[PDB]
């Protein structure tokens, strides 16, 4: 088999199968309701549009981000998401393929018990691991060493490693990103 | 025997001859072989065993004394001469080599090996080949039929025509032994029982292509040269087919310092066509280039003038035009240019631009594409990302692999284009029904420094060593089926792919390999930390290396069925790289020339495919063996052995190592350690009364009350029904008795 | 065949084949530890690096001398340091050389005879001696003579020598040395 890298981030979700040189799949993560009543009948409009099909319709809909610097804070919308990505985008079944997430540094334990639970439960996936951004964006850059700082639109955070290990102590974050800039 | 012509004593010698020759006097008791330093073993008659210490005079006069411990017997008069080894009464690694010494000392060229076929390559004309033979040879099965090329391949058509399957042969010798005129000879047969001149014809543009010159071997080949003969519906011969498998594209780039690269760089590089140098503007001294002046330069293997010349006048006489080879032409100097490239890194970036172009100008003319296109590409590769497109990043390091793999990939595609048009052309109108197949290898090649390209090599023979075994137990089990004689259903497979295991699985040393050159800061010392971490005491294969007579370099040493085989790290990380290039290969089928056919394509269900960057020669390798495991274990098999008598051109003297290191690397050795561990001599009961009743003078019956009064034990025999199995301790007892007894 | 004249000292192990004009091998004597717990996965970190190596992982490593004055206090420590430098340093194996070892005056019996007993067993070298270090000083200055101060980094000592006679009831011991300059 094969594994599949998927990453929530902030305001980009962003999957692939391992292996590849690129996400298959970008789109933002926004979930979208109307707002308005809708006359015309049997067109049968969808009670909520997600992904990049949002963006469409952006003009008659309330977009909202299921996480704000993160911390997922709508899990329904998450659940969403995560299954626009798993089928609409990527057209595979998870139930034979390994998911590896993505989760920034100093967060509550009680998302990434939950990120879990619903992988294993809703999606049950066969297996499932948990890593850290700063270690990932060190990988794809062919370091061992160094201090990187990784900014995305949740949160800016930067991590010393050296000759593979962290310094766990020398963690900073702060919650200044791009959605605080676009504000 | 009189139809075998004038042929016949080649072939076997007559019964009365065989019978002069069975007299003469021998001793068992003191008669054994012994060890000795020139060779491995020598013929020698030991004055008596006084203690742990012997006197053996040997033919040249020694007196040596050797060990107690490591004493083994000497075949009987009775049993010389024997045709198949697995009839041996007494089966041992000299034995074999001692036995095939005074075959061709009486030239028998052809023995039976049970499933085997051992051939040497005679140094003069003789008449078995003569046309009247094959012609008078129709009607012999195998068994009646002594040993010959011919029986086995009469006895595969019978098979295909019969059986209703497929049936394959395998050749195992080293090139320039005799191979190519052994096939020339074997398909004449096969066109005799029904394009000969095509395929030799053809020959020259693939070994021209295909073979490079090493230390054991100035022609040696490497790719798994592979025909299918087909037949018509009323078994008549058709048409051919022919396949390559297994091509090396290590050899390109990276040479062992006393081995040369392919044979086409140094033909290109003759003088004696200027008109191909001055339009290529090949510079003629073979020093500047970087590609070829890391190996030797040149050696006096073969005048390259002539062969050249050869090889354009089969391709002018071959399908297609004179276009098509300036294309080949002037590609092979495009690739012999990509050399010169030269890069540096920015002052204030980390990405590194060239810094001279006039080879990268004058290799784009050639190709007719753009210079600073191609320089922007290899820098600055472009790559999709969701629906968008991204440039990456490069390094020196990084656009001197692409390079590299770019060049492997050309030449690789340039071979397989050429082979599909020789088989296009080869091609006629005829049916395609049932094949045979006929495979050539590369052997277990050994040297005491080998490396990455050698374990290659070394694992492909141990899984075809392997499949050989697994197809001798079904065979074996087979027949003991036949016979109601049915014990050790253990399969014989395993014991081989325990080493099998800790190459190809996962955690083997070549997935650790293939993991560790995607790591960014592996190194040697590293990548043998983790072996030695993961496999030793862990493994019942790995295991520390060996230093003797001042060995340059040991790093670990594997145990296979040719012995232990040690390896050196150095070196393997670099090499095992192949990243390739998107943006170049797009490029390419831009360009305005042929070069874009070969490069066509390169890289509801979503199925992901594998990035550019994870790219290693180690598992196309592995996958282009399983393609082909999954194709021969469709037909069956069939082995033939070639075996150089010694290393001079002289006939008659040999060189014992060398047959000894032959007979290793053949895996006949694995083959009689198969067999007896079983029963290998079996016996009629009317052949064995009619020598062994006179033991008891006085036929179930009678068997187990012959056997009782020999003092013989239940498990060193097993009785049939039709043929009767005894242990080779048996058959020396039987010996000694009748000896004493007469 | 050759002899092997290794003075293990303390901070300081220098090593080489008798008869050489100086010792061929000096490095540090101290055992690094990682005191972190590693991110990046793969990379395969030995858990205990050894001799000069630790010097230049000092910042990721604790360093512990297994020597504290003249005795041996780790005796695994030791048995590494040993080990090192008979595989790595010297690349010599001692199975068929003999060992020269030095040590202070004034030591415990115990350690003495412990370094005898590891030496025999674990390296199974032919044949050992042990000799002050002070005498050996004063081979090196082609004298027969006078007294001989060895101040080294553990442990500092006097030792009269008069016509190749030592007198040991004037013999004297300090314990003030380079690392309590150091500290
Ligand atoms: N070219 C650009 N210039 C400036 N800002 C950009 C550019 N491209 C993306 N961004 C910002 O980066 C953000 C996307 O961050 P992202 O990498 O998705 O973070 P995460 O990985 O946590 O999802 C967007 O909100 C956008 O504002
Ligand atoms: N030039 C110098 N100045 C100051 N201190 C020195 C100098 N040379 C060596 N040392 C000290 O000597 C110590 C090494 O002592 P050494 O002779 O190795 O003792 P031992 O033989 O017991 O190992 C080091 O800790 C170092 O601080
Ligand atoms: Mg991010
Ligand atoms: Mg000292």
């Amino acid at each position: 088999t094969t594994a599949l890298v998927c990453d929530n981030g902030s305001g980009l979700v962003k999957a692939g199968f391992a292996g590849d040189d690129a996400p298959r799949a970008v789109f933002p993560s926004i979930v979208g309701r109307p707002r308005h009543q809708g006359v015309m009948v049997g067109m049968g409009q969808k009670d909520s549009y997600v992904g990049d099909e949002a963006q469409s319709k952006r003009g008659i809909l309330t977009l909202k981000y299921p996480i704000e610097h993160g911390i997922i804070t709508n899990w329904d919308d998450m659940e969403k998401i995560w299954h626009h990505t798993f089928y609409n985008e990527l057209r595979v079944a998870p139930e034979e393929h390994p998911t590896l997430l993505t989760e920034a540094p100093l967060n509550p334990k009680a998302n990434r018990e939950k990120m879990t639970q619903i992988m294993f439960e809703t999606f049950n996936v066969p297996a499932m691991y948990v890593a850290i951004q700063a270690v990932l964006s060190l990988y794809a850059s062919g370091r061992t060493t160094g201090i990187v700082l990784d900014s995305g639109d949740g949160v800016t955070h930067n991590v010393p490693i050296y000759e593979g290990y962290a310094l766990p102590h020398a963690i900073m974050r702060l919650d200044l990103a791009g959605r605080d800039l676009t504000d | 025997m009189a139809v075998f012509g004038a042929a016949a004593p080649y072939l076997r010698k007559s019964e009365k001859e065989r019978l002069e020759a069975q007299t003469r006097p021998f001793d068992l008791k003191k008669d054994v072989f012994v060890p000795d330093d020139k060779q491995e073993f020598v013929k020698a008659k030991i004055v008596s065993r006084e203690g742990g210490k012997v006197t053996a005079e040997t033919e040249y006069g020694k007196t040596v004394t050797v060990k107690e411990d490591q004493v083994m017997q000497q075949n009987p008069p009775k049993f010389d001469k024997i045709e198949d080894m697995a009839m041996l009464t007494f089966l041992h690694e000299p034995a074999v080599l001692y036995n095939l010494k005074d075959r061709y000392g009486s030239w028998m060229i052809y023995t039976y090996s049970g499933l085997f076929c051992v051939t040497v390559n005679p140094y003069k004309w003789l008449p078995v080949y003569t046309p009247e033979v094959v012609a008078a040879y129709r009607g012999k099965k195998r068994s009646e039929a002594p040993p010959h090329i011919f029986s086995i391949s009469d006895n595969a058509y019978q098979y295909m025509l019969t059986d209703r399957e497929n049936q394959s042969i395998l050749i195992t010798g080293e090139s320039g032994a005799g191979k190519t005129v052994n096939t020339k000879r074997v398909i004449q047969y096969f066109a005799v029982i029904a394009l000969e001149d095509q395929i030799i014809q053809a020959n020259p543009a693939l070994e021209a292509f295909g073979n490079a010159k090493t230390v054991r071997n100035d022609n040696s080949s490497r790719f798994g040269k592979f025909i299918r003969i087909h037949f018509g519906a009323t078994g008549k011969l058709a048409s051919a087919d022919i396949e390559t498998y297994l091509l090396e594209k290590s050899r390109v780039i990276f040479q062992l310092k006393a081995e040369r690269d392919y044979h086409i760089f140094y033909q290109i590089l003759s003088n004696k066509k200027p008109e191909l140098l001055d339009m290529l503007l090949i510079t003629n001294n073979p020093y500047d280039y970087a590609f070829i002046s890391q190996g030797e330069t040149t050696v006096a293997s073969i005048d390259d003038a002539e062969e050249l010349m050869a090889t354009d006048n089969a391709f002018d006489v071959l399908g297609f035009t004179s276009e098509e080879k300036n294309s080949m032409y002037k590609l092979t100097g495009a690739i012999m240019h990509f050399g010169n490239m030269k890069f540096k890194g920015g002052g204030g970036g980390g990405g590194a631009e060239p810094d001279g172009t006039e080879e990268a100008d004058k290799s784009a003319y050639l190709m007719g594409l753009n210079s600073a296109d191609l320089l922007k590409g290899l820098c600055h590769p472009r790559v999709k990302v969701g629906n968008e497109y991204v440039t990456k990043g490069q390094n020196v390091q990084q656009v001197i692999y692409a390079t590299g793999a770019l060049a492997k990939a050309v030449y690789e595609r340039m071979f397989n284009w050429m082979v599909t048009r020789i088989n296009a052309t080869l091609e006629t109108k005829q049916p395609r029904q049932y094949f045979i197949g006929v495979l050539d290898i590369a052997g277990f090649e050994i040297f005491d420094f080998n490396s990455f390209e050698q374990l290659c090599i070394n694992f492909t023979n141990e899984k075809l060593q392997q499949f050989f075994n697994h197809h001798m137990f079904v065979l074996e089990q087979e027949e003991y089926k036949k016979e109601g004689i049915e014990w050790t259903f253990i399969d014989f497979g395993m014991d081989l792919q325990a080493c099998i295991d800790l190459i190809e699985k996962p955690m083997g040393i070549m997935s650790i390999l293939e993991e560790e050159c995607m790591f960014p800061k592996a190194t040697d010392m590293t990548f043998k930390a983790k072996l030695f971490d993961n496999h030793l005491g862990k493994s019942a294969n790995f295991q520390k290396p060996r230093n003797i007579k001042g060995k340059p370099e040991a790093h670990f040493s594997l145990i296979h069925y040719a012995g232990i085989v040690d390896y050196n790290i150095i070196g393997w990380l670099q090499k095992n790289k192949d990243p390739l290039n998107e943006t170049v290969v797009g490029l390419y089928q831009k360009s305005s020339l042929k070069l874009l056919s070969t490069l066509f394509a390169n890289y509801g269900k979503g199925k992901a495919k594998k990035g550019s960057s994870f790219q290693t020669v180690s598992a196309l390798h592995r996958e282009n063996l399983n393609k082909l495991m999954t194709n021969l274990r469709s037909t069956h098999p069939h082995f033939v052995r070639c075996i150089i008598p010694n290393e001079t051109k002289s006939p008659g003297v040999m060189d014992n190592p060398l047959v000894m290191h032959q007979l290793r690397c053949n895996g006949v050795l694995e083959g009689i350690r198969i067999c007896r561990k079983g029963f290998p001599n079996r016996i009629l009961y009317g052949d064995f009364r009619q020598r062994y009743r006179i033991l008891n003078p006085a036929s179930r019956k009678g068997a187990e009350k012959l056997l009782s009064s020999l003092d013989i034990d239940h498990n060193q025999y097993k009785f049939g029904h039709t043929k009767v199995f005894f242990k080779a301790g048996l058959l020396g007892l039987l010996e000694e008795m009748r000896d004493e007894r007469l």
